[PDB]
């Protein structure tokens, strides 16, 4: 395949419509290594650790199988 | 550059990008014709700045810059704006002098900056929360005007979608002299090699029109 | 004359009318060190190192020549 394929999907639906179930099972209902974080999780009120925290989450995901 | 550091450039050429036909002679103008004619141009006046973009996103502003950057073959380095900002101020204008000089030692380069619009904002107009942007901005203005000193085969290229808040300083000649667009293409020609190169390595049916 | 000489003055203007240019010039025609500053390094993220970097500024500049 010549063309880099769709990676990223996001998701948006009905409060407590199963989203949050749908994410957990697809790590299992496929098998891969399913990085997990939240919304606040990566803000902190230190300036710079905000995007830091997820910048080195994407070094985490690049140093391991899809 | 892997001692260096950046191997950022993955695969690109002409090829694979459209809607550069416009563009091609003034970026190369301002790239390789000192490159293919520096002795001649040798006559210690001003240097092009460098490059500027601007409009819709997803315009293939970046892929026009990695294209450059293959193409030509120069050192290369992608500053993604937010990854300088640190916790308070002063390490990152540190980060800044340290990125831009050793960029200076590794000559001739190309240096591009992902997104200019969120390190080099009109600082005043939004409501200044700590005014920590106010002397990382400041950092770039000084060490921009340095480059033409002594720099010589180093040059700058900016990516922006929402131009009309970036600091005025910057858009100076010297600071910045060619302000490149890369937006919706007008004319079916413009869309039609931009979609053969789309389809370029497509193994398609000939029923394809 | 026990006078202490006008030696500090301000430049102002439009923006990117040369004065970059005359600062860094008049250095050669007079004749002088100049011991150039970049505003960012002298601001330090940490403390105890600001006012010692203009410290060590002012030192620089009085160790050598007028
Ligand atoms: N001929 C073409 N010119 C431009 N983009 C193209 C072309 N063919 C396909 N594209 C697609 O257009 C997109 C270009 O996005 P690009 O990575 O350049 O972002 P950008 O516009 O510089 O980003 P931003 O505006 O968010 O700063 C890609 O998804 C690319 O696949
Ligand atoms: N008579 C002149 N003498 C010197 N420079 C001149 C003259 N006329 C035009 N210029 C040009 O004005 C330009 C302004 O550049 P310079 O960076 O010195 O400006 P500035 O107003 O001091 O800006 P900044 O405060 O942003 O550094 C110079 O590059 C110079 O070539």
């Amino acid at each position: 395949c010549p063309l880099r394929l769709r990676s990223g999907i996001l998701l948006y639906g009905y409060p407590g419509c199963g989203k949050t179930l749908l994410a957990s099972a697809v790590a299992q209902q496929c098998g891969l290594n399913f990085i997990s974080v939240k919304g606040p999780e990566i803000l902190n009120k230190f300036i710079g650790a905000s995007e830091q925290n997820i910048r080195e989450l994407f070094e985490r995901a690049q140093s391991v199988k899809p | 550059s892997v001692s260096i550091g950046a191997p950022q450039i993955p695969n690109v050429t002409w090829d694979d990008i459209g809607g550069i036909d416009f563009v091609k002679g003034e970026i190369l103008d301002t790239i390789d014709m000192p490159l293919k004619h520096p002795e001649l141009f040798t006559s210690g006046m001003k240097k092009r700045s460098g490059i500027l973009f601007y409009g819709p996103p997803g315009t293939g502003k970046t892929l026009m810059a990695k294209a450059i950057a293959t193409n030509f073959s120069l050192n290369f380095f992608s500053v993604k704006g937010p990854e300088l900002l640190n916790m308070y101020i002063g390490e990152s204008e540190a980060n800044v002098r340290r990125v831009f000089q050793k960029a200076r030692e590794a000559k001739p380069c190309v240096i591009f900056f992902d997104e200019i619009d969120s390190v080099a904002p009109k600082r005043g107009n939004q409501g200044d929360s700590g005014g920590v942007m106010d002397r990382i901005v400041s950092q770039l203005l000084a060490e921009l005007d340095g480059m033409s000193t002594d720099a010589d085969g180093v040059f700058v290229i900016g990516a922006t979608n929402r131009p009309d808040l970036l600091d005025e300083a910057l858009l100076r000649p010297g600071r910045f002299d060619k302000l490149l667009y890369l937006g919706i293409p007008d004319t079916d020609t413009k869309q039609l090699n931009i979609l053969e190169a789309l389809t370029r390595k497509f193994v398609l049916d000939n029923d394809v029109k």
